[PDB]
């Protein structure tokens, strides 16, 4: 079955740069190549037809182009609403197929987050589980270092969950959460979520 | 003959319809055999038409049965339609030569 | 969009359970149109499954769906359904369908739906409101906790959505689905201002709206 | 003609038993030849239409000279059957011209 | 009838004209289709005697709407050319039967 | 017509020469271009008959100049051939058709 | 099963000699129908040999067999043969026919026959019973000792099948074929049952019928 | 010549289990392909033809499909009588060939043998050897050491045979043979094949 | 030679700016001939670029070339020209002209136009003589210094042509182009001959034109 | 697209002798292939047209040959004038490329350069800057160490630039330029650029 | 241009065996390959044209046979008559291409030399050098050690020449030539030519 | 054999010489028939050089043989030849003459001709006669010595021609060709027999025939 492979398998380049998008075909297909854009959560939405065409409403920085097995989806100026996962897919031969994907991550000057911290709800303390909540907003780049401790004594108990890049900020969010039985947070009430 | 030119056209027509019949029944037999490569509309279309004059460049062929049926009916339609073309033609000049002397 | 493609069906299925998933027109969709069915595993690529031209009503399928899954279509309803049995784990992943004209590339899609397979039971949320601390502007938020298995939250029915950042859920030790909405909102506005997360359930009926206070 | 009508028939019978004897000996003339790939009765039978409405997609020929000289047999045969057709058509309105002036 | 060989003659002349036609406008519609192989007059024109004869060797064919849309043109002119002949051949023996008997 | 039948023999003949002179020239034109394949007679004959009937099953033909005039003198010999014969079948019912009502 | 291809023929032949097997019909065969013949050396694949129309009575061949090997048909019969010259020891196997309707796989194969080539020479078995020792069922059996080259056992002219081992046979450092049946059966059967173990040879015409006692 | 390779060319899959057998052609061959079972002893029964089109009276849980170069036999859940070397053929080019096999052992419960023993009869040990038989039956895994001594001393003098898979038990009966002179075996007459 | 392609324009441009080449017939063209653009960067191969048919007016593009440039020509003048936008550092070349008859090959190239992509500023050389000191024949020059971007240095208007070595420019650690003109006389010719070293510039319109005596 | 890679990137071969220039393409092309040979600073000049077909005007000792996916430029005699860098290009498939080209340098009997020296102008000695000019004229082979020294001190502040072989000489010049401030210049005032 | 590659580049079978010769093409060709014998010294003789059509006259032990890119000629039965080298050649593709050749040795019986030696004619001796030749008449195999001394000192002053297999003994004969002045050799007149 | 190729012409050629060989028919050809050269270097494969229609004469040729060689034809003598020009050492080889029916492949050969390519000379053998010493049978021959560049030995005017061993020439420390004829004969027949080595050389017209006594 036709294997389309794409190239790379994902980027982070800095907004206005020119980005390109490799999708080889195992065998010739002709120009029965179609890209689409997936943006996390959402269905995909077609960028470019027949390997070159392109298709009412998608901006101008998109075309495809190449011959040959390869086939090549260029973003002229990398925008921060580029934030997808690009396929591309075939209709030479039956069936059709997609490629792996290439995710494109944008690049920007290195933010600081916007540290909060937050006590268990009254609601939840009394079912015997006591969760500590602590938001990093809006840094780049993705990599932090985040560790509690309680009365100074370093904490090893962690949940992080990171955000997808922001749609325009392109910043990242994360809430690492700290989970102790209301027994273990009863003994000690002093609190640090320190963030690096 | 009034036949001869209605006849004419009409084969004319039914090519068109074989045609579009071809490629939509191409598509619609191939989609399921893996490889098949007659599995759009508008490369069925391109393939009808070569079939049905019987160029065969080899771009394009059915691997499944009813793609080969169906490819037999568009090949027969098509030399059909073009014999009768020169048949209507024939019937013409010969029409003209009867009169010329008589 | 236009020519939308709403999707119906999804949810838990037992390991070789059945679920009939759907997809309706809402739209102008010519008679030799093909509803395709697309897949995507958490965190991988897109799987091509199956295809049905509604009127002639033949359809066609991928290796890894076999006979396992069927595809129909209503043609009197111009909704086209994917039957799924011999469920495994591997079936678990969103399926959008999508719309072909025949030409081989996929113009409208679904807003696409998950199916979740695993022996495990659906359990509800348990939201706890996350109280702030005027810095400027103030965060605050709820957990939804101990879920199993898609989870939707909001803000004051929809109408604020403007600072939120509801979280990816995560896996517990416990084997349940922790999430965490936030919104970051002038301190000016509290206490002025309704704060109310609106945390929606398909699996169990659930439309909790918790409120937040200092 | 009665003639022409009754000559077409047949010639469309003849060929249907050409496209089979056709068939049957191309599998005959082939096995044995490495390569050879006319060697199924039924893909044998795609292979003498194509040849026969002179199609020639490519996807199929003979590699042996009784391969060669049967597919001869068939093209001029399938080149014939379409002729007469045409001719056939071509004596039905010479003869619905000729009464329509006398 | 003096009508046949000149309608004959004719269409011989377009035929020519198409294939020079042909020839110039593949080659105008297939520069810049990446892999295609129609982009210089001589090979069209090789190109265009093969497809309007229907031949197809299949060494050589468009990849592009209009490659296409003028192989169609090409396909169906060669056609008739080739009809039109075997018509006023068949017009020419007819008329000299004619007189044979009366 | 006596002549009609006279003019279909002596056409089946002419090809036949064709297709030996056919043969013959292709291979003499030929061999000196590196990868050519219609460099030995009895391929040449083969490729004479599918060039000639325009089957083009596409497994053979020429890369040079006077190949490719060579192979189209052939393709109209062999379509013109196959007309005559077609146009001789007309004549032959359209006569009989003749005496039919008078 | 229908149409059932018997085969004939098949034993020891001198290195360089002659055998010819037979291939029956008995059942309703197309007048087209190709019969094969496939080789199995002893612990291999299948090894595709050579084909005939009975018909027209046209036959190819592998490289392998050349014109060493002919195949021919007696459609008086409908009993398609295989002619072997040339033998080596290569050519040591099992040969089944096979039917072939023109499109390219066999429907109905033969029960297949050993062709075995060496200079050796054709020896007897030496049956020995292997008597028992009521700890539930009972095991009994017989050695079917020293033989050259397809041995058949049986128990009770094959009325008892029921709890049977007839081992492959092994070679022995001497150089001969020794196996040895096998059954279980509960002991409250001896002394009650007529246990005979029935050990046939084509090569050696051989019937031999021992009987079992503690 | 069309080499069909078969993968893999040996599977031990638990009963239940969706077991898949590989088969890559050297060219395209179209869906000139056809699987057939081989039982131990047995003519090759035909189970799918033209790559899927199943055959009258084949069980359902074998599917044949695939296309590319690579064709695949599926058995949806595995069975005990499944206990077969399965091979592909190709029909597209002369001459007709096949794959190597892809051999089938069913794996299961660990079993015990009904160990059994056998001392020479009356009429052989005229002929001046004398052999020792020993039983092992219906045991899973294949694997046993079973060595004889006879006066407590090892012997080394010895013929394994192991039986086909059992069609339905799936298990496994071995019998060891012990070869002495009559006049080795009139010296010592206490007998100890001892398995493991 | 005939039919002589003249190419017009090129020279200094700013990344991101316009630039209009032109190639001028001066010949007898057939109606169906297409013209072609290549490039070659400094030190490196060529590179082929784009065509049209000036008659019918259609013009295709390499995919370095993208829709950056655009290929024009005015069939009433018999020039085809280059319109370049987006400029790089990358299209910094010599680009050629050539006709090609529709066969696939090129029979007249143009002279080449050097196109240089920079943000920096067009200087004017700074002419220095280099004095000779009769050992037989003497060497004598000029320093052509500090300049920027195509630099055309001669003797008495292009008449003495004998012995003289024009060297490829130099980038100085400054960042300018410096060459060095050298000729090589009978020492017999000084002080006899007027030797004097024509260095024009079009990027900084230049005809300094220096003399030199011992 | 289609690469064409020829062979060698450059050679130097001896005057008279037989010189050879390989071009592989990437598919079988037929005999679309035209050599162009360009020497330094001017426009590609057409030398064989078809593989074969020679051009009005190129010389004799040029001859374009070969089939497969292989393709021969052949210079019998190398001359003097042939110093030029060749291109292979197909007209196969669109669109028309390029080979990387083939550099052949004449090889050629030892010759020593006309060395001469060069005080700076007046006119650019006011400027507060002085350029020092050495010529080495007419060498073979193209290797040399020039190196300055004044007051006997080795230098290390230049500017070597080499000429392109001559068309007819076959010989190489050489100007070493040597860069002081006026002030660096009106310290020491004895001169030696010495080559080697 | 087509490689024909042969395999192997030289055979010695025992006679009565059975002998392949490959011969790979580097495309498809049909089978339009050609097998020749080239016996030392002749022309070559065509032994089986198009793959597997035998010559008038050929032998039987001779046939060709195998399709794909492979090309197989078996001599049944190697005679001591077939000591020749074989040639392969393609009649597919302009032009005419001939294979590297595979030389076929017989291997036989071991033998032992009629050994002789020979003193210089009186005619040569005149002329100032002397050569004295050591004949090896009918050995098998091929390896020998024949080295010459002149009142027992070891010489090292040599010229072996070896026969081609003789085309029915298939032995080997070896004349080694020992070079000396006259004067040289007018010193000691005692001869020793001693093989192994 | 019949329709026997005779072969003319071969020698000695300075290097960049000229030499024709030729090809006679002596035999029933067709018109259609080719005659092709094919070439074997000392110790090498064949190596297919050119071919000819004698009727239609128009030639074709390797790549090796460029415009080098010429083919040409005398349809009045049936005799074809080779013009060779640009001699270099590669083209020291044997030439064959073959004929070919279109069909691809050489029924007929010629004897084939040395061409040995040395700015060297031809110089003449000096034969000196091998005396023998009845031990059975004994050995005789002679030295064909210091000779440059094909020799031809026999026996008694070619009638003796039974134990002979015509050795390979060898290249001597000089550079000239010595070979060393031998035949093996019952010595009963000396002093009987009339024992003489018919030593022949075309390069050096030599028919030196010398004879041998104890």
């Amino acid at each position: 079955d036709i294997q389309m492979t794409q190239s790379p398998s994902s980027l982070s380049a800095s907004v206005g740069d020119r980005v390109t998008i490799t999708c080889r075909a195992s065998q010739s297909i002709g120009t029965d190549i179609h890209w689409y854009q997936q943006k996390p959560g959402k269905a995909p939405k077609l960028l470019i037809k027949y390997a070159s065409e392109s298709i009412s409403g998608v901006p101008s920085r998109f075309s495809g182009s190449r011959s040959g097995t390869d086939f090549t989806l260029t973003i002229s100026s990398l925008q921060p609403e580029d934030f997808a996962t690009y396929y591309c897919q075939q209709s030479n031969r039956w069936p059709f197929t997609f490629g792996q994907g290439t995710k494109v991550e944008i690049k920007r000057t290195v933010a600081a987050p916007s540290v909060f911290i937050f006590p268990p709800s009254d609601s939840q303390l009394k079912s015997g589980t006591a969760s500590v909540v602590c938001l990093l907003n809006n840094f780049y780049p993705r990599e932090a270092k985040v560790q509690w401790k309680v009365d100074n004594a370093l904490q090893s108990g962690s949940q992080e969950s990171v955000t997808e890049q922001d749609s325009k900020d392109s910043t990242y969010s994360l809430s690492s959460t700290l989970t102790l039985s209301k027994a273990d947070y009863e003994k000690h009430k002093v609190y640090a979520c320190e963030v690096t | 003959s009034a036949l001869h030119w209605r006849a004419a056209g009409a084969a004319t027509v039914l090519l068109v319809i074989v045609l579009l019949a071809g490629s939509y029944l191409a598509v619609l037999a191939e989609r399921g055999a893996p490889g098949a490569q007659l599995i759009t509309y508008p490369r069925a279309l391109w393939w009808s038409v070569e079939t049905a004059t019987t160029v065969g460049y080899g771009d394009l062929y059915p691997v499944t049965l009813w793609g080969r049926c169906v490819a037999v009916v568009v090949m027969v339609a098509g030399i059909t339609s073009f014999g009768l073309v020169t048949a209507a033609l024939a019937t013409w000049f010969v029409g003209r030569e009867q009169e010329r002397r008589g | 969009s236009e020519v939308q493609l709403v999707e119906s069906g999804g949810g838990l299925v037992q390991p070789g359970g059945s679920l009939r998933l759907s997809c309706a027109a809402s739209g102008y969709t010519f008679t030799s149109d093909w509803i395709h069915w697309v897949r995507q595993a958490p965190g991988k690529g897109l799987e091509w499954i199956g295809e049905i031209i509604p009127s002639y009503g033949r359809a066609n399928y991928a290796d890894s769906v076999k006979g396992r899954f069927t595809i129909s279509a209503d043609t009197s309803k111009n909704t086209a359904y994917l039957q799924m049995n011999s469920l495994r784990a591997e079936d678990t992943a969103v399926y959008y369908c999508a719309r072909e004209r025949g030409d081989g590339y996929f113009d409208y899609w679904g807003q696409g739906t998950l199916v979740t397979v695993s022996s495990a039971s659906t359990k509800g949320p348990s939201v706890f409101p996350l109280a702030p601390s005027s810095g400027g502007t103030a965060a605050l938020g709820c957990l939804v906790k101990d879920y199993f298995p898609p989870v939707t939250v909001s803000w004051n029915s929809g109408a604020l959505t403007s600072g939120v950042h509801t979280f990816p859920a995560v896996l517990q030790s416990s084997g349940l689905y922790s999430l965490s909405s936030v919104v970051t909102v002038p301190s000016s506005s509290l206490g002025t201002q309704t704060y109310i997360c609106n945390v929606n359930h398909k699996p169990s009926n659930t439309k909790v709206d918790k409120k937040v206070e200092p």
